[PDB]
């Protein structure tokens, strides 16, 4: 007899899917739905490269560590690269106030220019402009920060400082500056010729009055002194005003900063390319379509959904019986 | 199977059919031969299409950094940032693997749907010019050339030229 | 499986007309996209034109306004009506058909088929 | 549809049933018309407004606001904030849609069943009486008046009163 | 032949759904999940109408900013409308402490009564209790905050100050004072007749010692000096000492409140009207028994859950084949 | 039921059949008795294992505290640890509660399957040897005595054996 | 005729579920998932005991208050139970700084040892090292905290103090202090013998230095003087420097420990006992596989999550109709 | 279509007795709710009388004790049983149905109908 | 129901050999396990033989190398073939067994059966 019969597509497909009623079922045809590789390097995110601080913090970048002198050149990032334990940060001891605010402001700057706020050879005709320290050392030599001046006497005097500066940037200006506090009277009444000495930093929305604590300590890098860091934000138009008779560390160099919000620091090790992607991660980059990865959960930009599946396969085809 | 055909009264899968998902054997005198159907193929391929697109293209995520960093008078805040980001990663794996389990069976009763179907449509063009032998084919009660192949798998075949030759072999059976 | 055979392939002189036909040993009338590939030595694999199962049409933009590609569903053939040939046009031309609209992969890519080739030349 | 009837073998649907979702359409020699089945029509609007009170009820919202402030030395604590707004909304969006589309298909599957088993009671209580024309309708092998029609659709069809008379025209064909 | 049929309904309807399979598909009935839609207004929050700022940000209301004399007399609401940079805060440059946290506290109450804390008349016999600014005119006159009163000295002297309030309200009373820094010694002197001023706040539970603190700065609304805004709840049965001898500004109103937690502060150009709500945003009150809503984040309430869905549509009816 | 047969066409259920889900029920001059289809039972009881095992243990909880402490300085963290914690409990309630529904209506729906499933094999084996009465039984044209029912619950029944005498009977009837 | 019927179970279950379709639907199997029970009692989780404060709060308990002599014994817990009121806490009025911080940190702690950092006798040979207090009373006795030593004058005179403690137990030290403010100069002159004190606490990463605010204020425990007590984390090979002349309250005994991550603090009223848990509620604790519980929101572990569902019944039989 | 027809309207004096009745032109018994409305000039339609698929009934405060609403399945007739009218009662009564149960309006309200109405009047 | 009944009880010297039959009135071949049981006076029920669906067998260490447990298909009989007996085997041997494999309860633990005991007793 004539015979016509009804069936369906077998292969040679090893997939396997999860089901409801049954669990790894081999399928023809099938999707991923979960990325699991990265290329285990570092790529370009929204279109521009990131910021590699190296041996750098961002506390060291930012003040100017003697030891980060490379990284100054650049103007343009997405995101920001730090070693997991950053070897150079603030190499003279002492409170950075807000760090973690600061770090998470500059966490993406569209336009960051730097410029010398208070010129070192036009700003400071009656104080020493050469302080240093062996903590800070460049090259085997006692250096300072790039961007703060240690002011000293001179001539035996400390006479009163007063020091403004008008943001007429049209863009947020970062201003950093310090604050010294000796081990001990002595040292205070050589470096500042006063016993009683005081720092005011004053813009229209921001005001302190910072004042030496004179005590003995234990040595953080050679040092019993301290030196806590502080900073503001200055709004275009307005000023902000250093009043000081002592204990001073002075902005040299400030910036002018445009932000661009959403993005972050991540620590890795994994080494620099010029790749792009809408998603990096410390071990590496990710591309593709697919809505779910299993990489990290860190992740920068628009990334899929981290989840911790280790297998997020949905079947298209039918059961393979071949 | 939920509807019976895949794995059911069809027991097994074709190798010999590539063109297709679903598809018809046929045995006569002029050859033997595998054939897909093209039409319930393509209406499949659509509707998982659609299904693949659905579960991707819904989840839409915006430009985000999921990393934050504290300082150790800032414990309780850490804590809490940890709960949100064990929190949120919780439920979306929670719901992605709930999901494609659920839909990977949902999709082989589609299958199992799309067979059974195509059956009972040859079936009910058959009608008593053929008999069930109960594997999913039909032993044809008259001759049946390439011609009247082709126009069962198009659904153009025709019941009553061939009914009065299916009733004399089926008298005489 | 499915045969594509193409026939008509010869040389012919500027400004003249020919028709390339591809025959296939499956009904024609649901496949999805039928495509004419052209591939001259030393260059890639073309794409010339393609028919779809509504009867619309895709051309290259070289050339366009001088091809016609056309199904018969009752000879189970698809034509390729070449006129105003120039010298550029020689190629070999291929047939390839599509039998499903499968964007994301989601069959696999079956029902994907290849012609032997027709060779064309334009000289003189 | 995954039971084959609506959009199936019964192509098409009647804008002149006004009454039901599901019916009959009868023709005999009193009238033609076009009649509802309450019964199975009840069910499926009992089976959907649970379901409708399921989706929309399960949600329990409490008094609430989502609005914070934060100053300029709290941008951690903002930035956490939108996490997790941004963190909810994105939930909710993809359960909201993703429901939707799947119990969007399964609430057309349930008609799909709905009508393939109100065919089927017929088939059973019909049998040999009447034969099938392959588009959802039946054809009698014997007169059938009003009273009969309305003990098809009441399910109260008495098969042996008509057994005889339905054999006579069966034998005859 | 006698034929009956199986059958099933068709209407005029185009209402649209999508499925899993199948996007865009047409049905006979189906009940829409989602709103979209709001009537533009402000409405009756929990029954009780909202507190209506204008001009005014909570620091203009609660201090009693010369230019919010209209805000004085409501004593009841479940949520606040404040425009969305306000043009009358504190009119006097400083610091307001604490000033999120309050606005969270302040958020709703459900009674709130104003009482003169400190009388004006019986509580400065040695202090003059006149002093204004033109930083906080109204009509064209230099006049001050109406619940705080800037005490400086009379017949050349300031006086030691010491004021108690204990709370016998059975409530929560806030209490708010300020402190005045000026731009040098000079106007200090003459101010207060002293170089060296404190104020000291302290209750139960608080307790924080005040020192001017004198520099010169940017010029916020014509003045370089500044009042830092600070407050406290005094919790029933506990007192409030106030001492000073300078600077300080004092309590005249304080309040008695009563909270409502769970409520909100919503930035509106709405207007308003006397209708109720479960939930109302800044784009206008929505009403229904949907589950969820497109209109706006912000909500207030017991609102739909917000989605980014644009439709939102599930089928109840069959597919439409007419 | 989705599939017409638990409480469709056959109406009821037996508290006799205490060894499993699925069975049967024989009537000859043998005697009569509940008989459990145990190749039927043991997938249905596999497969709702899994899917018992599943809904458990995609649920994984990682070693947390939800308790937190706050100042009255810190009511604006209170509040938003308030927003979260509310906030997952919210989704998870929704979640489990939706979860349970669906995968309930499935659960029905699967048995019904499988009832319906084990109908039509029984029936595709005894073909026309046996005549349907409509509540889930089969009365035979022949005799069968309990080697004959043992092989139609094993499916290895044979049709030829039996077809002569059931033919006999069907042309007397 | 000889018949054979396909049917389906049934049996006398009154189980219940809900459907999509349907509610309240008598199944003949089914499973629950939801956790509604407890046992009303403290278990071990970890398998180690939880630390029970009684009448005490962590404040009282860490400082040594005299009424907790009870609770210095345990060197090992899970979680910490306290009094939802605590009744014995600070009883020399003042603010504990970083409270929350600090119970955060003891939310669990693998191993905890007390030792005297500064013994009683030979520390202060040139200090008072006696002074008790009548708001700390022990057995109708005035007494102090037993961690803390009040320092006064000797022989009519407070010399300058100055003590370092290095870290050299290889853990993190804890390490609580006060700082003393009088209520008037007079008690200022008799306790310390100078008007002008400071003390100072200095490690390699904290720094602070303290000056006693003097002023009248309310009676907290019949005491108008307040005590502030402050802490820090003690790294291993790290320092902490003590100077100070006047105002101290020395620490006796600190705390070397090592933390358990991820525990917390309850708020409970239910009574000890012997068993174990992976979860344990202020209600009591749970076990089961069932991945889900009403009982409780705040859970203590790896506990099934918290759903607000008062039934959680999926079936596994078929719909019961015998 | 279903319809609806009234009958028995007429005029009657207080005290008395009056039975309306109400054919519909297709099976009553599967019905959910049967209704008896009525209208007098100058005031809103009023529910009267409502019957059940589950034989329960209910009642307006003014009419009750007097009415009785009851539906003779084998007639396809409703029943509105109206005793010790009073001059108040007069009205045009209006015949309602309601075949199935839908509170969320998801079969669209489909399945109501009104019949054509009665005049009863109490004078005299 | 399902009736288990043991056979071949009987007293046996010293390193004899027994072998115990368990007579189903089921078919035995789709049933997930069949067990032996044996329970001396003052002690508990042990698990000491069972025979799976896909021929697998466990055993417990006391009887293993001397006990043999199978199924007859065909006579639907569960066979356990006792060697080197010694008298601390002396117990009452129980039949049982499992129709389907359900860890967790999901059939509520249906299809379970005990047999009536068998007394095998080792001694001199
Ligand atoms: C920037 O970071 C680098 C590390 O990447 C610092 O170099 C390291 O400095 C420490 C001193 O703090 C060195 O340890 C000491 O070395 C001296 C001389 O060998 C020895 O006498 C001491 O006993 C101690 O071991 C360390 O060796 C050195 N590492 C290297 C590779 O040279 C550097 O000081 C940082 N500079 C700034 C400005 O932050
Ligand atoms: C309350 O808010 C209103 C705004 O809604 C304030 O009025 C505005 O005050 C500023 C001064 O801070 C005016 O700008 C100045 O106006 C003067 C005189 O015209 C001119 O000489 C200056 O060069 C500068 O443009 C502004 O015109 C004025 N707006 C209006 C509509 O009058 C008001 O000062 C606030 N009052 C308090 C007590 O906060
Ligand atoms: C530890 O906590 C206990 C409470 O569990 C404290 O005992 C209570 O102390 C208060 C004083 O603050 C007593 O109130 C007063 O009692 C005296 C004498 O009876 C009376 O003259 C006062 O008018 C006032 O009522 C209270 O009675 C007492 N409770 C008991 C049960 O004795 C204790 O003071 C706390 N100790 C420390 C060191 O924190
Ligand atoms: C812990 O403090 C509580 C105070 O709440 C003590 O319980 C009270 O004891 C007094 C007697 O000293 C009774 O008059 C009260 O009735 C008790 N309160 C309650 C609620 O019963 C308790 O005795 C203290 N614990 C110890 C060990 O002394
Ligand atoms: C992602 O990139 C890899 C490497 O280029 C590629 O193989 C993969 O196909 C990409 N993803 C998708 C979805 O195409
Ligand atoms: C919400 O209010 C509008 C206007 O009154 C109304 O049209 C709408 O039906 C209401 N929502 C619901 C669910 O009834
Ligand atoms: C939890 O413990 C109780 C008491 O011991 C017990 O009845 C219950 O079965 C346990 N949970 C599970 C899932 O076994």
């Amino acid at each position: 007899g004539d015979t016509i019969c009804i069936g369906y597509h077998a292969n040679n497909s090893t997939d396997t899917v999860d089901t409801v009623l049954e669990k790894n079922v081999t399928v023809t045809h099938s999707v991923n739905l979960l990325e699991d590789s990265h290329n285990g390097k570092l790529c370009r995110l929204k279109g521009i490269a990131p910021l590699q601080l190296g041996n750098c913090s961002v506390a060291g970048w930012i003040l100017g560590n003697p030891e980060c002198e490379l990284l100054i050149s650049r103007e343009s990032w997405s995101y920001i690269v730090e070693k997991p334990n950053p070897e150079n940060g603030t190499c003279y001891p002492g409170h950075f106030a807000d760090y973690e605010e600061l770090r998470e402001q500059l966490s993406s700057v569209s336009s960051f220019e730097r410029f010398e706020i208070f010129p070192k050879e036009s700003s400071w005709p009656n104080h020493t402009t050469t302080g240093v320290s062996a903590s800070c050392s460049h090259n085997g030599e006692s250096s300072f920060y790039k961007n703060l001046l240690w002011l000293t006497g001179k001539n035996g005097l400390y006479p009163n400082l007063s020091k403004s500066y008008a943001n007429n940037k049209e863009k947020e200006v970062l201003v950093l500056w310090g604050v010294h506090h000796p081990p001990n009277i002595g040292d205070q009444r050589a470096l500042y010729h006063k016993e009683n000495a005081y720092v005011s930093v004053v813009s229209s929305h921001y005001s302190r009055k910072f004042t030496p604590e004179i005590a003995k300590r234990p040595k953080v890098r050679d040092q019993e002194g301290r030196i806590n860091y502080y900073w503001t934000l200055l709004e275009p138009g307005d000023t902000i005003i250093f009043e000081a008779n002592g204990n001073l560390i002075a902005p040299r160099y400030a910036f002018a900063l445009s932000r661009g919000f959403g993005s972050g620091i991540i620590n890795s090790n994994a080494p620099m390319d010029e790749c792009d992607a809408k998603c990096q991660t410390p071990q590496g980059a990710i591309n593709s379509s697919l809505p779910f990865q299993n990489v990290h959960p860190v992740t920068i930009g628009e990334c899929p959904k981290y989840v911790r599946s280790a297998k997020l396969r949905m079947v298209t085809g039918l059961r393979n019986i071949p | 199977g939920l509807f019976g055909a895949i794995a059911g009264f069809i027991e097994g899968g074709w190798t010999g059919m590539v063109d297709g998902w679903y598809g018809y054997h046929h045995q006569n005198e002029q050859g033997s031969g595998y054939a897909a159907d093209q039409k319930s193929t393509q209406n499949a391929i659509n509707g998982i299409t659609n299904k693949v697109n659905s579960v991707i293209e819904k989840m839409n995520t915006q430009f985000t950094a999921v990393g934050k960093e504290f300082n150790k008078l800032e414990r309780r805040m850490e804590n809490l940032n940890k709960k949100v980001d064990d929190g949120f990663i919780d439920i979306w794996t929670y719901n992605a693997e709930l999901l494609v389990l659920l839909e990977n069976e949902r999709t082989l009763d589609f299958h199992d749907s799309n067979v059974k179907n195509l059956y009972e449509k040859v079936k009910s063009q058959l009608k008593n010019n053929a008999k069930e032998i109960g594997n999913g084919c039909f032993e044809f009660y008259h001759k049946c050339n390439d011609e009247c192949m082709e126009s069962v798998k198009n659904g153009t075949y025709d019941y009553p030229k061939y009914s009065e030759e299916s009733k004399l072999n089926r008298e005489k059976i | 499986e499915v045969q594509l055979v193409e026939s008509g392939g010869g040389l012919v002189q500027p400004g003249g007309s020919l028709r390339l036909s591809c025959a296939v040993s499956i009904s024609i009338f649901d496949i999805y996209a039928m495509d004419w590939y052209r591939q001259a030595p030393g260059k890639q694999r073309d794409l010339v034109a393609t028919s779809f199962r509504d009867g619309s049409t895709n051309y290259a933009d070289s050339v366009k306004g001088r091809f016609t590609i056309s199904r018969d569903n009752a000879k189970n053939t698809l034509y390729l009506q070449m006129n105003s040939l120039k010298p550029e046009d020689t190629a070999v031309y291929l047939c390839h058909v599509s039998l499903y609209r499968d964007p994301l992969g989601v069959a696999g890519g079956m029902g994907v088929y290849w012609g032997k080739g027709a060779l064309v030349t334009v000289s003189s």
